[PDB]
RNA sequence: AUUGACGGGGGCCCGCACAAGCGGUGGAGCAUGUGGUUUAAUUCGAUGCAACGCGAAGAACCUUACCUGGUCUUGACAUCCACGGAAGUUUUCAGAGAUGAGAAUGUGCCUUCGGGAACCGUGAGACAGGUGCUGCAUGGCUGUCGUCAGCUCGUGUUGUGAAAUGUUGGGUUAAGUCCCGCAACGAGCGCAACCCUUAUCCUUUGUUGCCAGCGGUCCGGCCGGGAACUCAAAGGAGACUGCCAGUGAUAAACUGGAGGAAGGUGGGGAUGACGUCAAGUCAUCAUGGCCCUUACGACCAGGGCUACACACGUGCUACAAUGGCGCAUACAAAGAGAAGCGACCUCGCGAGAGCAAGCGGACCUCAUAAAGUGCGUCGUAGUCCGGAUUGGAGUCUGCAACUCGACUCCAUGAAGUCGGAAUCGCUAGUAAUCGUGGAUCAGAAUGCCACGGUGAAUACGUUCCCGGGCCUUGUACACACCGCC
């Protein structure tokens, strides 16, 4: 399994920034989480069925 | 209020002659929660107005209210940033109500010494048409301008 | 017999018995004139009695305590429409139209912190 | 905004007193003190018993405690060495003859103060903040835990600029006041300062 | 096995997740009606199925090849 | 004639304590129990540890209170009512 | 002011003090902090030297002082206006 | 509180306790009606001699835990502050969030 | 009418019109009719010249008008050629009985002095 | 292009936000906090809303952190070590006291007569000590938007992606409240409910509370009694849009009606989401780092925190006749009390004093409720309004009321005749007004927290002002319009 990048995004909110990883991962997985490694996790599923 | 769902309250009508708009009267007149006190300057004035009539005491009330009542008012109303004095009709409740707080703010301001002789002196003259409540009334009526 | 009714208003509870008569009120060993000087408060006394239609057919024998003139006579009031009742239960419709039937539950609301009474808040610059 | 302590709130809805005993103003102040002061030793005594709670009872002229405890067999000791210690010296403090009991906490990961504990002993080895939320969390919802929330606040992993983290897994109802909310805090004293951990278990409803 | 109101988006693409209010239906009269209404021939399915305006049911049976 | 006040700050406490009373005493007449006058003493504390007049918590203890009355009291009566054993966080206090 | 039942309050210290001073003869200033001493008769005629939070201010003590305390004479707080 | 002004309050409470008879004693005598003023004025004299921190007006109540000046709970024997924290946990028997 | 060198009042009750004098207030007043026998509800006008001639012999008993304010006049010089604390308020014109001049103190003060 | 934020863009809503009202503040005197100035010191902290009767629920000494001066150096507060002392207790002198120096009396307790420790020195030196600094290193606790109705997640799906959907929409609600629709399906934290209190009833128990009917009286529930009633406090019952009609989408719900003590969240409280402001607090406490150590630590007396050209905030008392004064006389609730509450009686004009019951309280005490009502008087005056200020004389607490207490008596009798621009609170047992109690506390409230009494006016409405919610739209904003330029 390989993790190609992780990459932290950001939206704005009324209170400030809500920062968020995102992880690119080939076995293709494109996850989004408030964590690295869960993000990391739903794009190793994703690359499963994809 | 943005709700307006607003009744109204359970007047009791006042124990002597068993008038509601006489106990409105009352509460108008009344400060501090003292309504024993506005009961007898109201019953002492009434009493003073029937021996200066030779009538019954709410027959020479209504007499005073008749000539204080205002008919029309205006209300002021924001349109283009300049706003307006625009005349609208007063409900017949509103029409006792201000006509009250009239003669009430008038005989306060008399020069008599007692409330009860004020208030007597304020009513027999609104019966008449002279005192300053019935130039509030006229004064009203001129600024009833849309 | 004597046919009773516990009436309550503000902080007064009264307690009040009714037997076939002609009209004698006694409230806490005294008459009504005596005991009350306001006539708001004895007007308030007689309401059910006027009502019904019962003023110099029944005597009442009433104690009260708590509360103030107003309170006692409030509470002497739903004693009495309480009592009456029990006398005659036909006489509620009237006595509930009149709205004497209702125990006036309005209490005084307590002083709360930051507050200078129930709701009265400091002057804010 | 700040909360009601989880607790206090619910003392006589469905929580009980640490302290149950009657006392006129005379020797309620003194009461307290003496129960502050046994409870400052035997926390400072059984650091290492897994001690989650300490119930006082003063019966007459005399005093019963109660240690809540997953590890008896330490605090009760070699045939009833350890306890008789402990039960002189509670009888010192507190000026009366004292009994020492002992209730088994079964479920240590259900027990707010022991979860609490176990975080900020792993957080004073230099134990990543996270991992040890995670695994209370876990172990929590394992053995059955309705819900389960953890907070860890402070210089974490030893950052300049301090930071509140939480987790959270099933229910916390906090406005729920016949809600079984056990909550219980810890204070981990690390070399960049001290790191507060709030944990709160819910069990169900009454 | 038949969906026969609306078919709920995500019915056997998130199978997983309706499956818990296939065993909520099971387990319960209001919320029954709104059940009975929409998972009520789904309710002994076991997962995924053999076969089949409904544009979202054909584009949900070609991810999974239903 | 033995007046028995009880005191505790938990009514099922009390109410518990006041029945193994009056269930011993009654195998001897006894009176009650009377639920006399709970007090509620209150404490308002400032709940900022700094300024914020208007934060604070407000607090009570409520001290129950009963009264049973033993009359004809017997030699088993004063001995099977101290052989007796209530639970703790109730005050007893006799009066002869 | 001090119930007559009492007696005028006078520091012990001081009152020995003036005692001494008294019969000895025509003193120097007797140095005291007791602000608080009542001034009594035989006190006329001696300097007191009377502490005011840094220095002891001297009293000569007149008939017309009797009775007051010594902290009267011994003004604590310096002030001279504002804006000078 | 600094341990100093806790150790100043441990000394006061020792003080007053050790000469509580004898304050009363020529208190008695200073407020007797009927003693002599050479008695009186003497007692008033000695009064003064005794330790100031003998008397019991010179003790601030302080919380028991954290020797806190302000905000004292005779109830309690404790601060406001130390009072919330141990009522929230259950120490403080009876004590609850009051409601009415 | 005169009392104490000055004039009483003719039209109000005695009581009222003897506080007219200074050193004379409600108690004084009262007691002062009390001892010469004379209701305190009767007009001064109302009086006999005998009467008028009891309430002066009763005045005479107490420190009034020039007296007094000779005695109070000498008081207040007297603290402030002591020197004591009550002297120098005095002579400053500050508050002499341990009132806050932070703020108010302006019946000793008078009106604001703009800086 | 996306998510926000913002707009003197649009749509829809809400809150004493405005309007309608009632009473205030702003003027006066005084209380109190703050700024400033002053000072030896006027200890430190709180600063727009959200600091300014705030930390402080109570600075004469103490408290006390500050100043002046006098003093101590392993030490006021711990442990360890060694040696010599039982510890205590009575007292004298010098000294402001800290403290220094003497006198005198104790000599126990455990005790394998090996002893040790309860407790005192004194001598080391590891240490103690710090209300010293950093709240922008922290924990904990708190304010705030706001009890506003929001804030999110999993999985699915959509988009290259930031992200979106759900959460929008049609209704409806106090409420993301509920219903219906819908690429979403569910869930969590919030809303609501569960908790306390108040309004009605029932059961149980019945003294210290109760007195309806008896019997008796000293006419006082006073006494025998009674267990009815008030009440006490345990347990129950009761309200659900449940019933009826109309309306509505065959919905949710809405409008009205019945019954009912109560009606649509019945009234009030507790309860404060994710977050925001490097908001507040290193002086409650705790704590990283830094710093002081014969001093930034410690002890003492006296002073200061109470200063006063002045400015601001929060209050109290007024300016009177809806009132003042005098006499007479009704009706509360809640609470506190043993180094405590203190009756009766006697003394004092009074504050109080003396004597001395009762009460750890439904029993005794604080403890007069006041406004009210009746009668009388004053007669619109700077007054019989007001009660500041000052003189004199006292009382009490307290080692001690000079700086700097509260209260009393006699005398004094200021400003003030309803307050400019502006501005605050309140929608009902509310406001307004009237007393009562409590914490802190030796003493020291006009503050704070709580309790009853009397008891209003007004709300057409949502255009406007302030804060906020939801949808949508423009943006060169993201330190987010207090922006960018
Ligand atoms: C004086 N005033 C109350 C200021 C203010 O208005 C603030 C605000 N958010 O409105 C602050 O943050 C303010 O209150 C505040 O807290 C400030 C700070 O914390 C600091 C600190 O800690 C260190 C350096 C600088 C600052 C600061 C400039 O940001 C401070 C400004 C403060
Ligand atoms: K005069
Ligand atoms: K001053
Ligand atoms: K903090
Ligand atoms: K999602
Ligand atoms: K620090
Ligand atoms: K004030
Ligand atoms: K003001
Ligand atoms: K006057
Ligand atoms: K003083
Ligand atoms: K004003
Ligand atoms: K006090
Ligand atoms: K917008
Ligand atoms: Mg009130
Ligand atoms: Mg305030
Ligand atoms: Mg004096
Ligand atoms: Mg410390
Ligand atoms: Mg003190
Ligand atoms: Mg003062
Ligand atoms: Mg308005
Ligand atoms: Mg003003
Ligand atoms: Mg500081
Ligand atoms: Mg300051
Ligand atoms: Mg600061
Ligand atoms: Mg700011
Ligand atoms: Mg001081
Ligand atoms: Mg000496
Ligand atoms: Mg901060
Ligand atoms: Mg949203
Ligand atoms: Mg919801
Ligand atoms: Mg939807
Ligand atoms: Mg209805
Ligand atoms: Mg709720
Ligand atoms: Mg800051
Ligand atoms: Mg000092
Ligand atoms: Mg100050
Ligand atoms: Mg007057
Ligand atoms: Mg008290
Ligand atoms: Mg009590
Ligand atoms: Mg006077
Ligand atoms: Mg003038
Ligand atoms: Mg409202
Ligand atoms: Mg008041
Ligand atoms: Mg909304």
């Amino acid at each position: 399994e390989k993790l190609i990048a992780v990459n932290r995004v950001s939206k704005t909110v009324k209170g400030g920034r809500i920062f968020s990883f995102t992880a690119l991962t080939v076995v293709f997985g494109y996850g989004k989480a408030r964590e690295v490694p869960a993000a990391i996790q739903k794009a190793m599923e994703k690359a499963r069925r994809n | 209020p943005r709700r307006r769902v607003i009744g109204q309250r359970k007047i009791l009508p006042d124990p002597k002659f068993g008038s509601e708009l006489l106990a409105k009267f009352v509460n108008i007149l009344m400060v501090d929660g003292k309504k024993s006190t506005a009961e007898s300057i109201v019953y002492s004035a009434l009493e003073t107005l029937a021996q200066r009539s030779g009538k019954s005491e709410l027959e020479a009330f209504e007499v005073a209210l008749e000539n204080v009542r205002p008919t029309v008012e205006v209300k002021s109303r924001r349109v283009g940033g300049s706003t307006y004095q625009v005349p609208v009709e007063v409900r017949p409740v509103r029409r006792n109500a201000l006509a009250m707080r009239w003669i009430v703010e008038a005989a306060r301001k008399r020069g008599d010494k007692s409330m009860a002789l004020r208030l007597a002196n304020e009513l027999s003259d609104a019966a008449e048409n002279k005192g300053t409540a019935v130039k509030k009334r006229e004064d009203v009526h001129r600024m009833a301008n849309f | 017999n004597q046919y009773y009714g516990t009436g309550r208003r503000k902080s007064s509870a009264a307690r009040v018995f009714i037997k076939p008569g002609n009209g004698k009120i006694v409230i806490n060993q005294r008459s009504l004139e005596q005991y009350f000087g306001r006539e708001t408060a004895r007007m308030v006394v007689r309401q059910p009695l006027e009502l019904v239609d019962m003023v110099e057919k029944l005597d009442l024998y009433i104690t009260v305590k708590g509360g103030g003139i107003s309170g006692q006579a409030g509470a002497i009031r739903h004693g009495i429409t309480r009592a009456l009742m029990e006398y005659d239960e036909s006489l509620r419709s009237e006595l509930r139209k009149a709205g004497f039937v209702t125990r006036d539950a309005r209490q005084v609301e307590r002083k709360k912190v930051g507050l200078r009474k129930a709701r009265r808040r400091p002057q804010f610059s | 905004g700040q909360k009601v302590h989880p607790n206090g709130i619910r003392l006589g809805i469905v929580k009980p007193w640490n302290s149950t005993w009657f006392a006129n103003t005379k020797e309620f102040a003194d009461n307290l003190d003496s129960d502050f002061k046994v409870r400052q030793y035997l926390t400072k005594e059984l650091a290492k018993a897994s001690v989650s709670r300490i119930v006082i009872e003063r019966p007459a002229k005399s005093i019963r405690v109660t240690i809540h405890t997953a590890r008896p067999g330490i605090v009760i000791g070699k045939k009833g060495e350890d306890v008789e210690k402990l039960r002189k010296v509670v009888a010192d403090i507190a000026g009366v003859p004292a009994q020492i009991n002992i209730a088994e906490v079964r479920k240590p990961e259900l027990d707010a103060k022991l979860v609490a504990d176990s975080i900020t002993s792993q957080l004073e080895r230099r134990v990543m903040f996270r991992r040890a939320m995670k695994r209370a969390v876990q172990n929590a919802m394992r053995l059955g835990a309705k819900g389960i929330k953890v907070e860890v606040s402070g210089r974490l992993g030893g950052a300049e600029i301090a930071r509140t983290e939480w987790y959270r897994e099933g229910r916390v109802p906090l406005h729920t006041l016949r809600a079984d909310i056990d909550y219980n805090t810890s204070e981990a004293h690390t070399t960049y300062g001290v790191i507060g951990v709030k944990v709160w278990i819910f069990k169900g409803e009454i | 096995f038949f969906v026969n109101h609306r078919w709920l988006g995500g019915m056997l693409t998130n199978w997983k997740t309706v499956r818990q209010s296939i065993k909520r239906l099971k387990d319960l009269t209001r919320e029954l009606e709104k059940l009975e209404n929409s998972l009520g021939g789904i309710k002994d399915m076991g997962g995924l199925p053999d076969a089949l305006h409904e544009h979202i049911a054909i584009k949900e049976a070609n991810n999974l090849g239903i | 004639r033995i007046r028995i006040r009880l005191k505790a700050f938990d009514h099922r406490l009390i109410d518990q304590a006041t029945a193994e009373i009056v269930e011993t005493a009654k195998r001897a007449q006894v009176r009650g129990p009377i639920p006399l006058p709970t007090r509620k003493e209150r404490f308002t504390v400032l709940i900022s540890p700094h300024v914020n007049k208007d934060a604070r918590d407000q607090y009570e203890i409520r001290t129950h209170l009963r009264l049973v009355d033993i009359v004809e009291p017997t030699e088993k009566t004063v001995d099977a009512l101290m052989r007796l054993d209530l639970a703790a966080g109730v005050d007893v206090q006799i009066s002869l | 002011p001090r119930s007559l039942k009492k007696g005028p309050f006078i520091d012990l210290h001081l009152l020995k003090k003036v005692e001494k001073a008294v019969e000895s003869g025509d003193k120097k200033p007797l140095r005291t902090w007791s602000r608080r001493s009542t001034i009594f008769p035989n006190m006329i005629g001696l300097t007191i030297a009377v502490h005011n939070g840094r220095q002891h201010v001297p009293v000569f003590v007149t008939d017309e002082m009797v009775g007051h305390k010594l902290g009267e004479f011994a003004p604590t707080r310096t002030y001279r206006g504002h804006a000078a | 509180a600094k341990q100093s002004m806790k150790a100043r309050e441990v000394k006061r409470v020792a003080l007053a306790d050790k000469y509580f008879a004898k304050r009363a004693e020529l208190k008695a005598i200073i407020s007797d009606v009927n003693a002599s003023d050479e008695d009186r004025w003497n007692a008033v004299l000695k009064l003064q001699t005794l330790p100031r921190d003998s008397s019991p007006s010179r003790q601030r109540n302080r919380c028991r835990q954290t020797g806190r000046p302000h905000g004292f709970l005779r109830k309690f024997g404790l601060s406001r502050i130390k009072v919330r924290e141990a009522a929230m946990r259950g120490e403080i028997p009876g004590l609850k969030k009051a409601s009415w | 009418a005169r009392i104490a060198g000055i004039n009483i009042p003719d039209h109000k009750h005695a009581v009222i019109a003897l506080t007219s004098i200074y050193g004379v207030g409600k108690t004084r007043s009262k007691a002062i009719l009390a001892a010469a026998g004379i209701a305190e509800d009767v007009k001064i006008s109302e009086l006999s010249e005998g009467q008028i001639d009891t309430l002066r012999d009763e005045v005479a008993k107490f420190v009034v008008e020039g007296d007094l304010r000779r005695e109070i006049s000498m008081s207040i010089k007297r603290l402030m050629d002591l020197g004591c604390y009550r002297g120098l308020r005095h002579r400053r014109g500050l508050p002499v009985r341990g009132q806050r001049t932070k703020t108010n103190a302006r019946t000793r003060k008078g009106p604001r002095k703009p800086i």
